[PDB]
């Protein structure tokens, strides 16, 4: 898995 | 919709309360109700919409991954498959709901670069989440829909936004994840992450301290992925 | 019920999968379906029922506390009250659902001390959660219902279980919390916590290493509360 | 607030 934009 | 009788401003207020209470399903329902009032969304309202649905689908994705792992280990009764399918169908339903809001009619009414890029990035993200669970020919079409949305967003963002714009950065981040994790294009992912990072670095000097903080937070994720990928 | 067509064993299996996936609403629905098959629950099944509903109501209670705090600060439009009321009503509905399962017919069929004490403790807990949000005359009656359930559970547990039994310990812990937080009886809470702790201490020598670990975990919570309360 | 039995 990779890091995507944080959920917020 | 069940929110049709509530004032737009009341739905927005309640979405903010639901966020504070970590009631993300409620938050998403309130923001869906606000979108369905038919008016465009402000910057803050777009972020509320995104926070709500990212948290809802994020929980579904985490659950689907747990169940999929159990199912695959069991492949080394029907209950594990049935329950994974139940969660998967619920996940697909939420993605379809978001995509339907974007298609009716958020994207078509979004004329400014900031709104249009935001919504096209959302469209890419929710097709990407559909792709994570898709199998076969429908997977190919879903992948192309994600790619097409991300690409249109990229084209607009490169013409209309500075390289440090947080929406542009988050778009490039998520498109790079699409390349690495979905499209089997790790080299494209690495190249996009590197170019995005370097072009943002060269633009940091133009930013105030607060904007600098916003931009560097996302740049750190590009670097974190490059460390995982190389 | 929507679970009426699923096998009891399949509902139990899916409750365990839902727990692993942190899908506690699903877990509670599966366990409600299992209870409604009409057979008694084993020890493991009782724990699944309790884990499911404690996590569901625990999220509701946390959200209610956030909203109640915002509402009280606003008392130093109607949206905050309306949304707090929505969450409160949903919380009350879940508590009523659990209480209805206990009344139809888990408690009446529970003849062994371990099952009967477990269910009466549950009845006390869910009346306590109702009491946390109740106001006025109904609050007094809800408080008495919680007290009555806890007291019957205590009476059975003291006659039928050793002082280190984890169900007995958790019952005494939660009854002490009832005294301190609900019934405005902090001295009763402190006395119960102290006596429970000391009588368990004196019985630890009879336990295997694994039972010792189970008992001391709950004893630590009695001590943690005594530290908060004294 | 006080500590009650953990949710599990
Ligand atoms: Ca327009
Ligand atoms: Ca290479
Ligand atoms: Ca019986
Ligand atoms: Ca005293
Ligand atoms: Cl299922
Ligand atoms: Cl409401
Ligand atoms: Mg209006
Ligand atoms: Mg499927
Ligand atoms: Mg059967
Ligand atoms: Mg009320």
């Amino acid at each position: 898995r990779s890091f995507s934009e944080p959920f917020g | 919709g069940a929110m049709g009788s509530m004032e737009r401003a009341s739905l927005i207020q309640k979405a903010k309360l639901a966020e504070q209470a970590e009631r993300y399903e409620d938050m998403a329902a309130f923001m869906k109700g606000a979108v369905e009032k038919g008016e465009e969304l402000s910057c803050e309202e777009r972020n509320l919409l995104s926070v709500a649905y990212k948290n809802v689908v994020g929980g579904q994705r985490a659950a689907w991954r747990v169940l999929s792992s159990i199912e695959q280990k069991s492949n080394e009764g029907p209950e594990v498959r049935e329950y994974r399918e139940k969660v998967e169908t619920e996940l697909q339903g939420v993605c379809d709901t978001v995509l339907g809001l974007l298609d009716s009619h958020l994207i078509k009414e979004a004329g400014d670069a900031e709104s249009r890029v935001f919504y096209l990035k959302m469209k890419g993200d929710y097709y990407r989440y559909l792709a994570e669970v898709a199998t076969g020919d429908d997977k190919k079409r879903i992948i192309d829909s994600a790619r097409s949305a991300y690409q249109e967003a990229m084209d607009i963002s490169k013409k209309e936004m500075p390289p440090t714009n947080p929406i542009r950065l988050g778009l490039a981040l998520n498109f790079s994840v699409f390349h690495y994790e979905i499209a089997n294009s790790p080299e494209e992912a690495i190249s996009l992450a590197k170019t995005t990072f370097d072009e943002a670095m060269a633009d940091l000097h133009t930013l105030s301290e607060d904007s600098y903080k916003d931009s560097t937070l996302i740049m750190q994720l590009l670097r974190d992925n490059l460390t995982l990928w190389t």
